[PDB]
């Protein structure tokens, strides 16, 4: 099982809903829309979108990480049991059964009008400090995943483009001892990514689980898609940290349909197993 | 029998003592109260006054055969004997003429209690008023008799007023919030000094419903075989009582959930709408449950604390209950607001404290709350919600949604409603709910909240609508109940009320601020061994209305131009002049301080902003500057930046005589204000990077002016630039800033 | 395919630029420069210089009469046309902070500047603070190529635009002495893939 830590050059934007906001990570759907509007950008859409539907790419959502630790949120044990903690290392959880990632700012910015007034607006960022930064994890690593990602490092991750905030240099740095972990077969399973599993294995999939629901979905841009900017379905996954016992599978739901070229959302699960 | 017995008894229990130390004479306390509601409420029956003159063996024996069941005397007995919070089952109590009873004693606080560790043992004592100004102090002092004879008139005419029956027990109720809140209920052991007799009243008619819904929902009559055997704990291990939980999830992104334009209004009015939401929630699930106001504890910012009936039918209706609020829910907001109801079963076994068993059943609820916090939704609704969604380009603001959307504008319904409610939320407006409303609230019943001018009308005429206030004018005619809230307004204008302020430097400020230790008071509320159950909500309302009313009051008494968005212990935000609320801040930490009696202390934020400038973007950063001095928890304010973070004594101390000294001089002069201080000020902020340099230069300018400041003067400007420096060029700035054009 | 542009903002003047939240004290400066929020090196955004060369294209080009060229090369969002922005940009941060302190000076000053009244006479100081003159801003702009026909006639409008900044100025208060940049070694190199013909680009750039 594969790294793909994500060192940035500036300060970043993932927005939640609006744009004078900002988080410190972007989750897997985000990273998958990114990836395969690069493959429209070198015509490799299909074959990109059947290598996620027969799940030789899923990957994780992006977590922050600090040197030589990499971070996971905290993950939602419903036992008999911090408020203000937010990440634990994937290699300490155990134990629970010194964080400084960098600092949110608001560069703010105006519009320039000749006759008329000059428009002001807020941009919510995040910087991210000298050895830190974001790391992803993939399954079964491919070629093309690796022609698309330099060129998604010069077009820019990242809310805001291309003025001039989320640039990065990836490097995959493979990984030694964590995949370990992810062979470390458990009793208790926990997300790593925004999945929705399909209908048929949801009900099921409730015997012990402490998840939260989190809604994904915003504007769809193209030079193609129809005529203006439309929004796209939001669809409701589940939240990263999310805790279980029954492992699921999610899919990649079409949420485009009146555009001519379809819409999609990853939403598939990246499970870690531990006791 | 309804449940209208128990609760105008049970409440009424024991209330007739008021002027058994009033007068001279000695009768039965209970037997006082039995004969004074003939001659004080109305023609009462005495069946109905059976359970209030009948609340020990040796006064039910005397009446054991004569006056048969269906009466129910065993039952507000026994809610009397775990209600005071451990024992008093067979003893000649007081006001039963046996011997000299104590009858000067005022009531003791539990601000000690909670955190039993904190202060030990203190006897707390409460300056009452015949709102009232009353603090939990410790000079101890005596109730009188003229407040007694004047509360006695108004028992002889309020509750002549009142009539008994449950459409008006919620007027009687904030009748005895307004007076016997911050009175005691007796003199005797610890357990009945520590408490008013409000609370314990009103949990006296909880614990007497809750049994006698227990009662009939088991099918258990005779009450002489099942309590009198023993002591009564072999009958108190069942499930008969609910100590029940409502939570809001999220309150506070939903609150700042803005972007617009109106973005002060809309605040005000969503920060007024959740705590309306859930005090309406409440309610309907207390009038669906056939209950009063009375079980209720506490409402606070997103929480509710009540007890229940413990029946299967009422488990039935909560369940249908919660599975109502959560459609209402799911249908109006997604996930943005949860509302989690947990209840703990316990016994009254648990409830007569002395197996321990009240901090780890507060943690088993907070758990039952928790696992019902992660596991929220269960599969229909997540598939409704994803196949719910639909593509469109148009979107509301604020409330970044697509549904509900009004025609050709793109504000949200509710967020037209919030903005409806937000202009004309005033001082003195009454919240009426109505199937025709503006708002939105379940079940499916709507809030217009309109003004005391067309609200009036249909609020007799038109009944079966809860109508809710924030003035206290209901005497027992419009049925309607207050419910204060932080809403103070000079003029709500910025332009016209900054243009006053002619002094000093053209500026407006903000303030954010919140209590300090807040959280773990409520992870460890109060201890086992010194507990009854209506103590700790005592506390919670005495903050709560202490905010709202309190501080209503000091920025009406002293005129200050100061706009109010928010009111609690964790949100605070006041918009107005900087010269008005930076001299705020010192009298909030005074009076904030002595109501708590020196417990429990604030961490504040103000900063200085142009007048010109987004409210969110005051809002936003201002709340991070009190977040720079919140971790600094400690007592602290940090002054319009990062780099200024002062604790109140220093500030108050430290500065404002390091300011009153620099204004008494200064302005005594006529030629040294104020290039001299603006010299000094810029020798003083730079001696942080480079340091001989600039206090020799200081010495020698200091030296220079001698003549003219003053030959002591000088000497107090070395030593204080030597000694406490930070805390002097703040000095000289507000006093720069405060002495501008 | 998908190309660089390298160079530096060699600068000549001025670059006020920008403005922060920060509550301005009495004392120094109001109304600071844009400044990182970790390390508090100046630096300029991207939007800044994005939106320079977005106005000094779109004053000169279709003189008469918005444009194809003005959304081709830098994005739209319009109710009929949305067109990817074929640039790219990113905030540039200052280089040579080595070098500029072998000079033992700060990177950023403060100007004292000041209006007076012209009915009262009466001065009005400010303090506005700006990195220094010689500052060197070592940029990268990448390029998002779509087309092989238009390339030379995109690095022929935008090296237009290039030498139209340095007769303008950047950011801040341009018309009383700031903002005035110069380029220094523009080039452009190809990110990922292989293009032929960079020839033309790397020496229409510099030309």
């Amino acid at each position: 099982m594969k790294i793909i830590k994500l060192y940035f050059e500036s300060p970043v934007h993932f927005g939640e809903k609006r744009l004078s906001e900002s988080k410190i990570t972007f989750s897997a759907d985000t990273l998958f829309s990114a990836l395969m509007i690069e493959a429209v950008g070198l015509g490799k859409e299909d074959e990109f979108y059947q290598l996620a539907s027969n799940n030789l790419v899923k990957f994780s959502d992006a977590f922050p990480f600090i040197d030589q630790y990499y971070y996971i949120p905290k993950p939602m044990f419903n036992l008999k049991l911090f408020k203000k903690l937010l990440y634990v290392p994937i290699d300490s959880l155990e134990d629970y059964l010194s964080f400084n990632l960098g600092k949110l700012a608001l560069s703010e910015k105006v519009q320039q009008h000749d006759f008329k007034d000059s428009e002001p607006y807020n941009v919510g960022t995040f910087t991210f400090k000298e050895n830190t930064g974001l790391y992803v994890l993939i399954e079964q690593t491919h070629p093309l995943l690796e022609e698309l990602l330099e060129n998604l490092q010069y077009s820019g991750i990242g809310g805001k483009r291309n003025s001039g905030y989320g640039k990065f240099k990836f490097e995959i740095l493979e990984d030694s001892d964590i995949e370990d972990l992810f062979s470390a077969k458990g009793n208790r399973k926990i997300l790593l990514s925004g999945a929705l599993p399909k209908d048929a294995e949801l009900e099921q999939a409730l015997k012990n689980a402490s998840y939260l629901l989190e809604r994904r979905g915003g504007f769809v841009q193209s030079d193609t898609y129809a005529t203006n900017l439309v929004k796209k379905q939001d669809l409701y996954v589940f939240k990263s940290g999310s805790t279980f016992e029954n492992s699921f599978d999610g899919d990649i739901y079409q949420v485009g349909k009146k555009g001519n070229h379809p819409v999609y959302k990853y939403a598939k699960s990246f499970f870690l197993e531990v006791s | 029998m309804d449940k209208i017995n128990l609760v105008c008894g049970s409440l009424l229990h024991n209330i007739g003592k008021i002027i058994y130390r009033g007068t001279s004479e000695r009768a039965k306390h209970s037997k006082l109260g039995g004969d004074f509601i003939k001659s004080f409420e109305q023609f009462r029956n005495t069946e109905l006054t059976d359970c209030i003159r009948y609340h020990h063996a040796q006064e039910i024996t005397s009446v054991k055969s004569n006056k048969e069941k269906n009466s129910l005397f065993y039952i507000t007995y026994i809610a009397d004997n775990i209600s005071s919070g451990m024992d008093r089952r067979k003893d000649l109590e007081e006001g039963a003429e046996g011997f000299n009873w104590d009858k000067k004693v005022a009531l003791g606080s539990v601000f000690n209690v909670l955190n039993e560790k904190e202060k030990g043992r203190q006897n707390y004592s409460y300056p009452f008023v015949a709102e009232p100004l009353n603090f939990p102090t410790a000079t101890q002092n005596q109730y009188t008799t003229s407040y007694y004879d004047g509360l006695i008139t108004d028992m002889k005419t309020i509750l002549q007023r009142l009539k008994p029956d449950k459409e008006h027990i919620n007027s009687l109720l904030q009748m005895m919030e307004s007076l016997w809140s911050y009175v005691p209920s007796s003199t005797d052991k610890n357990q009945l000094v520590d408490i008013s007799l409000y609370d314990h009243s009103r949990t006296t008619a909880a614990i007497a419903s809750a049994i006698y819904d227990y009662f009939q929902a088991e099918n258990i009559t005779d009450y002489q075989k099942e309590l009198f055997d023993y002591n009564a704990t072999e009958f108190y291990d069942k499930n008969a009582f609910l100590m029940m939980n409502f939570d809001m999830s999220g309150v506070q992104n939903f609150i700042y959930n803005i972007s617009g334009s109106k973005a002060l209004k809309s605040l005000r009015a969503r920060s007024f709408y959740l705590d309306m939401l859930l005090e309406y929630i409440s309610d309907n699930l207390l009038e669906k449950l056939e209950l009063s106001r009375a079980n209720i504890l506490y409402v606070g910012g997103g929480h509710a604390y009540l007890l229940l009936a413990n029946t299967n039918k009422t488990k039935a209706i909560l369940s249908d209950f919660e599975h109502d609020l959560k459609t209402w829910f799911l249908d109006k907001f997604k996930i943005d607001l949860y509302v989690a109801m947990a209840y703990t079963e316990v016994s009254a076994n648990d409830l007569m404290n002395h197996n321990g068993h009240y901090r780890d059943i507060y943690r088993r609820l907070s758990q039952k709350t928790s696992a019902k916090k992660a596991n929220r939704y269960t599969a229909e609704e997540i598939l409704n919600l994803n196949h719910q969604g639909t593509e469109n380009a148009r979107e509301c603001r604020e409330c970044k949604r697509s549904d509900l959307l009004i025609e050709e504008d793109d504000i949200c319904e509710i967020c037209d409603s919030l903005q409806k409610v937000s202009r004309d939320l005033t001082r003195e407006n009454i919240f009426v709910i109505a199937n025709e409303g503006v708002l939105d609230m379940p079940f499916g019943k709507k809030m217009s909240a309109l003004s005391y001018s067309q609200a009036d009308k249909l609020k007799k005429s038109n009944a079966e609508v809860q109508i809710y206030a924030k003035n206290i004018s209901e005497i027992g005619q419009n049925l309607m109940t207050r419910i204060d809230m932080g809403d103070y307004t000079y003029r709500s204008d910025f332009h016209e009320m900054l243009e006053e302020v002619e002094v000093g430097i053209n500026r407006l400020g903000v303030l954010r601020a919140d209590v300090d230790n807040l959280g773990q008071a409520f992870i460890n509320g109060i201890p086992d061994d010194y507990l009854s159950i209506s103590r700790t909500a005592t506390f919670s309302r005495a903050m709560s209305r202490f905010f709202k009313n309190y501080l209503n009051q000091l920025l009406a008494e002293k005129s200050y131009k100061i706009n109010v968005i928010y009111a609690g212990g964790d949100d605070l935000f006041m918009i107005g002049a900087w010269q008005d609320i930076l001299d705020f801040s010192i009298v909030l930490k005074q009076k904030f301080a002595d109501f708590t009696q020196n417990k429990l202390s604030i961490s504040a934020g103000i900063g200085m902003f142009r007048e010109k400038y987004p409210v969110a973007r005051m809002a936003s950063l201002t709340g991070d500057l009190e977040d720079a001095a919140k971790d600094y928890t400690k007592n602290a304010v940090t002054l319009f930046d990062a780099t200024n973070v002062f604790s109140w004594d220093t500030l108050e101390n430290d500065i404002f005589v390091k300011l009153d000294a620099i204004t008494k001089n200064f302005e005594k002069l006529d030629e040294t204000g104020k290039a001299f201080i603006y010299r000094l000020i810029d020798l003083l902020r730079g001696v942080n990077e480079n340091q001989q340099i600039n206090i020799a230069r200081l010495a020698y300018t200091l030296s220079r002016m001698e003549e003219k400041i003053g030959k002591t003067f000088a000497q107090e400007l070395y030593n204080w630039a030597n000694a406490d420096r930070k805390t002097l060029i703040m000095a000289l700035e507000i006093y720069i800033l405060k002495t501008r054009e | 395919m998908k190309l660089v542009i390298e160079g530096t903002i060699v600068l000549k003047t001025g670059m006020h630029i920008g403005g922060s939240s920060d509550f301005s004290a009495i004392g120094a400066v109001a109304s600071p420069v844009v400044r990182d929020t970790l390390t508090r090196l100046p630096l300029i955004p991207g939007s800044s210089l994005k939106g320079k060369m977005r106005y000094l294209l779109a004053k000169e080009l279709n003189n008469g009469i918005d444009q194809d060229e003005i959304l081709r090369l830098f994005g739209s969002s319009e109710k009929d046309k949305i067109r990817r922005a074929r640039l790219k940009f990113n905030d540039i941060k200052l280089s040579n902070l080595a070098e500029l302190e072998t000079f033992n000076v700060s990177s950023t000053e403060v100007k004292f500047e000041n209006t007076i009244n012209r009915k009262t006479a009466v001065a009005n100081p400010r303090q506005i603070e700006r990195v220094i003159a010689g500052s060197k801003f070592d940029f990268e702009i990448f390029y998002n190529l779509d087309d092989i026909k238009e390339v030379e006639k995109d690095f022929e409008n935008i090296k237009q635009g290039f030498d139209l900044l340095e007769f303008d100025y950047l950011g801040g208060h341009g018309t009383r002495g700031s903002g005035r940049i110069a380029f220094e070694n523009l080039s452009v190199i190809t990110a990922v893939g292989n293009f032929e013909k960079i020839n033309t680009l790397n020496e229409i750039l510099g030309a």
